[PDB]
RNA sequence: AAACUUUCAACAACGGAUCUCUUGGUUCUCGCAUCGAUGAAGAACGCAGCGAAAUGCGAUACGUAAUAUGAAUUGCAGAUAUUCGUGAAUCAUCGAAUCUUUGAACGCACAUUGCGCCCUCUGGUAUUCCGGAGGGCAUGCCUGUUUGAGCGUCGUU
RNA sequence: AGGAAUAGUUUUCAUGCCAAGUCGUACUCAUAACCGCAGCAGGUCUCCAAGGUUAACAGCCUCUAGUUGAUAGAAUAAUGUA
RNA sequence: UGCUGUAAAGCUGGGUCGAACGGCCUCUAGUGCAGAUCUUGGUGGUAGUAGCAAAUAUUCAAAUGAGAACUUUGAAGACUGAAGUGGGGAAAGGUUCCAUGUCAACAGCAGUUGGACAUGGGUUAGUCGAUCCUAAGAGAUGGGGAAGCUCCGUUUCAACGUGCUUGAUUUUUCAGGCCAACCAUCGAAAGGGAAUCCGGUUAAAAUUCCGGAACUUGGAUAUGGAUUCUUCACGGCAACGUAACU
RNA sequence: GCGAGAGACCGAUAGCGAACAAGUACAGUGAUGGAAAGAUGAAAAGAACUUUGAAAAGAGAGUGAAAAAGUACGUGAAAUUG
RNA sequence: UUGGGCCCGGCUCUUGUCUAUGUUCCUUGGAACAGGACGUCACAGAGGGUGAGAAUCCCGUGCGAUGAGAUGACCCGGGUCU
């Protein structure tokens, strides 16, 4: 996940299983006012929905990994 | 199959959850019984029930 | 647990309560990034349960509001109402149950049962 | 053939998961439920089958509600909240 | 004579009888009357700092409130937790809440997490398109309200 | 039915703006991932298809690809199986 | 170790063991086993025996390792021979996928190897399928049977539109204008069906990610062009043509 | 069902099928069918350390009243075996 | 002969609280809850726990008492207002 931050600047999530891409995208902005390119989603085997959020070119999203602070 | 419904791989994902092994700091509890995790299963074993 | 204390938030008003509610969430979401390399992360207990208080004091808070627009009213929300069971929500009230005919409360009232002994 | 050659056609499933009791007895082309007869309003049991009953009956779940039905009842249904004495 | 076979004894094996227990069962008696559209019984899926099950619970998720009591919990960890006190733990008690997807199951449907419509608010230059938040739309029947239909029928021009 | 002259119409010509939700998606598909109690010589639907010989997509040899898997070692009486 | 009793049995020495038990007068019964192709559990001889023989086939060396016929790598010899022992999919399975570690059990020899065990990782879509359509069929409703669970019936002896379209109105009222043969619904990952390709990329995903280049539907909407004074375009005998062209 | 008190009852192949994560594991397409399984010790004090072994383990040693109690756990019969 | 409404009681239920007397000496034992000696309480010598058979160590038992909550036109006794 930490490879798709730096190389594409895609944010990788844990995502509400209920919830759909105009939400996540709504939730991000609102959270860490940033724009999403896309976003893709997934359920994993677990049971848990993942989200690949691409950023816009205004936002780094490694920046935002620290500010978040998960690196 | 590779084309399977929600209902279905929900149900495949509580399968793997209770397949695990029995966590250890469960056997140093005061008055405990439990050895192992006696639910396990194999897929090519035991077969579900979807 | 511990955490924020139940008599203080019944102090509060609604704005101050939201405000402490969106608090606590950012709280509990940068405990789960903490909890990527921590791994055990006790306080993520104490945050749960301190959520839940706040948002039962919000819930408390509400309903005597709307206890108080349809005191005396003739008809309320019914999760307002009594929840005993279904069989004693259909019964009778004591006044219908207590409802006699003008013909039978004049016997009663002329022989009522008497107060008496024997042996005198 | 009628053996282990014919087995090997067993790939049609006639029951799958049923939504009122979730026991794969929902037959697929009659859409009922052998087990517990959804859809139909009444659930499937029999006098005959006494060891049925024991299998799904008041007590065989979580009775999330009647659980607390004698505690409340023994209390006489209070309304209010308890007062806290001095 | 060895070996082998068989018998016996000792010790070691195999196995779990015997003895002794027992938070279980079984039966008798005494007492009580309390499920559900204010959504029951049951099902599915989830929830713990570290849990698979049983138990408990429902996105407030091994729980929130309240009352009582009065210093724990405990396998480890850990308080931005607590101790002459609105105060640890407690299905001790319990009267306030929360109560996922469902289920008689109620918008329609369901081998699909499929497809609508209404009201209020809101975002995208929007009564109409797309998104979000909250609240609604089942059937039979009763009383009442309103709007109607019929040369069934009454008065009048 | 609605349309002009000092102005009218049209997005079936060109260009430009916004959005497209939900669920599946890994892997096996069989002489080991399915069903036959099993890693069972059985059964289980379908797509692609090189060179030589030839009537031929047959049989035999080969390119690409994939395997070299089936307890092994030593002998070679009788009676067997092929 | 013995003693007593014809016997059923009782008592006793030694060893083991560790929490209860017995004698006598009575009461009571789920009260005595060698069998029942008895029941359940456990164990033999058979017996280190039958056997582990289909699908042409292996060998040398190095590496690793305590340990190598069987793991890896190299060299060779072979086979499947495109109707494959190849490359994908549907049903069905459900994590078997990938990486790391690993040999107690399993792979009827072995094992350093594994579809095993343990720990993690992994499946990205407006364009691929679902979703939409209807098929055989299934099945609600008004109803008609049946004591009833329910059966029949699918437009049926029914007053069956949660109608639309406009001009609107901002008066959130309306004015009306048209219609209502047929019209609940479910029912296809092989029928019908709006739209995506190439190159690259991962340990494991890709018509899904990256780069570039397209397309459809719904919606909004301006400019250019087109057209009109012969108002709703011109040309061609014609088949017909067009950037448009109620 | 709820709440109690009892018994000349049974004592883990008995007593309910279930004294245990029992209507559990598991079978069957399905209706259904449905187990086995209690006992170290007062207390884990659940054997530190040394040594041989690739390891499991073993031998010393240690704890314990007892290891003639080592989770293959009280007592440990018979069949069967060295 | 006589109506109705409230307020406190009693009874019933739930829930909270409260109560006598050795751990004295010797022996065995890892542990005394065993044996012996000396006792205490007993409307309490049921039962259980605690390192083995414990009235007297602990929880409880017997005797009763009480806080809080409920509940009852249709149980009664008092008040009190009409
Ligand atoms: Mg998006
Ligand atoms: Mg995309
Ligand atoms: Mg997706
Ligand atoms: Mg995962
Ligand atoms: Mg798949
Ligand atoms: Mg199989
Ligand atoms: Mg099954
Ligand atoms: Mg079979
Ligand atoms: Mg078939
Ligand atoms: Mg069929
Ligand atoms: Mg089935
Ligand atoms: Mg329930
Ligand atoms: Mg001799
Ligand atoms: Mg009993
Ligand atoms: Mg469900
Ligand atoms: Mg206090
Ligand atoms: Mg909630
Ligand atoms: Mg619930
Ligand atoms: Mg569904
Ligand atoms: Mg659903
Ligand atoms: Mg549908
Ligand atoms: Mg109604
Ligand atoms: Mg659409
Ligand atoms: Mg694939
Ligand atoms: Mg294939
Ligand atoms: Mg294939
Ligand atoms: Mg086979
Ligand atoms: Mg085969
Ligand atoms: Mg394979
Ligand atoms: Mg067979
Ligand atoms: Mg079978
Ligand atoms: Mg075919
Ligand atoms: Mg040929
Ligand atoms: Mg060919
Ligand atoms: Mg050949
Ligand atoms: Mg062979
Ligand atoms: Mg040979
Ligand atoms: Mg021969
Ligand atoms: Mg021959
Ligand atoms: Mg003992
Ligand atoms: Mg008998
Ligand atoms: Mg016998
Ligand atoms: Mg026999
Ligand atoms: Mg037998
Ligand atoms: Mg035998
Ligand atoms: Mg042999
Ligand atoms: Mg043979
Ligand atoms: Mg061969
Ligand atoms: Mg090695
Ligand atoms: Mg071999
Ligand atoms: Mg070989
Ligand atoms: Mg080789
Ligand atoms: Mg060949
Ligand atoms: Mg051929
Ligand atoms: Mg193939
Ligand atoms: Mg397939
Ligand atoms: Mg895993
Ligand atoms: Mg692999
Ligand atoms: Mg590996
Ligand atoms: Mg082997
Ligand atoms: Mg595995
Ligand atoms: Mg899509
Ligand atoms: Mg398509
Ligand atoms: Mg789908
Ligand atoms: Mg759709
Ligand atoms: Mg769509
Ligand atoms: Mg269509
Ligand atoms: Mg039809
Ligand atoms: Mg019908
Ligand atoms: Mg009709
Ligand atoms: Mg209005
Ligand atoms: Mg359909
Ligand atoms: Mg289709
Ligand atoms: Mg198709
Ligand atoms: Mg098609
Ligand atoms: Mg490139
Ligand atoms: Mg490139
Ligand atoms: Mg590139
Ligand atoms: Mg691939
Ligand atoms: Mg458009
Ligand atoms: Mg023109
Ligand atoms: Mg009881
Ligand atoms: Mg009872
Ligand atoms: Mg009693
Ligand atoms: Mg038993
Ligand atoms: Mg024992
Ligand atoms: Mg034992
Ligand atoms: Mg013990
Ligand atoms: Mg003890
Ligand atoms: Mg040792
Ligand atoms: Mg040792
Ligand atoms: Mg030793
Ligand atoms: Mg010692
Ligand atoms: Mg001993
Ligand atoms: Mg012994
Ligand atoms: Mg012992
Ligand atoms: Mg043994
Ligand atoms: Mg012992
Ligand atoms: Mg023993
Ligand atoms: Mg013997
Ligand atoms: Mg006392
Ligand atoms: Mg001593
Ligand atoms: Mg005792
Ligand atoms: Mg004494
Ligand atoms: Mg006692
Ligand atoms: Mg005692
Ligand atoms: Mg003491
Ligand atoms: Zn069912």
């Amino acid at each position: 996940a930490m490879k798709k931050v730096e190389d594409g600047n895609t944010l990788v999530f844990q995502v509400d299983i209920k919830s759909n891409k105009h939400q996540i995208k709504s939730a991000v902005k609102e959270l860490y006012d940033v724009d999403a390119l896309y976003v893709n989603t997934l359920i994993r085997p677990n049971g848990t929905k993942k989200a690949y959020i691409r950023l816009t070119s205004d936002y780094d999203a490694l920046d935002i990994a620290n500010r978040i602070g998960y690196i | 199959p590779s084309q399977k419904s929600f209902r279905t791989k929900q149900k495949l994902a509580k399968a793997q959850k209770q397949n695990r092994p029995l966590p250890q700091w469960i056997r140093l509890r005061t008055d405990n019984k439990i050895r192992y995790n006696a639910k396990r299963r194999h897929w090519r074993r035991t077969k579900l029930g979807i | 647990m511990a955490g924020v204390k139940t008599f203080e938030l019944r102090t509060k008003s609604k704005e101050q309560l939201e405000s402490q509610l969106v608090e606590l969430k950012q709280e509990l979401a940068t405990l789960k990034v903490q909890k990527l390399q921590r791994p055990s992360l006790p306080r993520i207990h104490t945050v749960r349960k301190n959520i839940a208080r706040v948002l039962t004091v919000i819930n408390l808070n509400q309903r005597e509001n709307v206890r108080a627009f349809y005191a005396g009213k003739k008809y309320i929300p019914k999760d307002l109402r009594a929840k005993k069971t279904r069989a004693l929500r259909r019964k009778l009230t004591k006044f219908e149950a207590s409802q006699e005919t003008e013909k039978a409360r004049k016997q009663r009232i002329a022989f009522p049962q008497r107060k008496f002994a024997i042996k005198a | 053939g009628k053996g282990t050659p014919s087995l090997g056609k067993r790939h049609n499933k006639s029951h799958t998961l049923c939504n009122r009791c979730g026991r794969r007895s929902f037959h697929v082309q009659k859409k009922t439920c052998s087990s517990c007869g959804y859809p139909a309003a009444k659930m499937r049991s029999h006098n005959w089958a006494l060891k049925a009953k024991r299998r799904r009956t008041t007590g065989t779940g979580r009775m999330a509600y009647l659980k607390h039905v004698t505690r409340r009842f023994k209390n006489g249904f209070q309304t209010g909240v308890a007062k806290a004495q001095t």
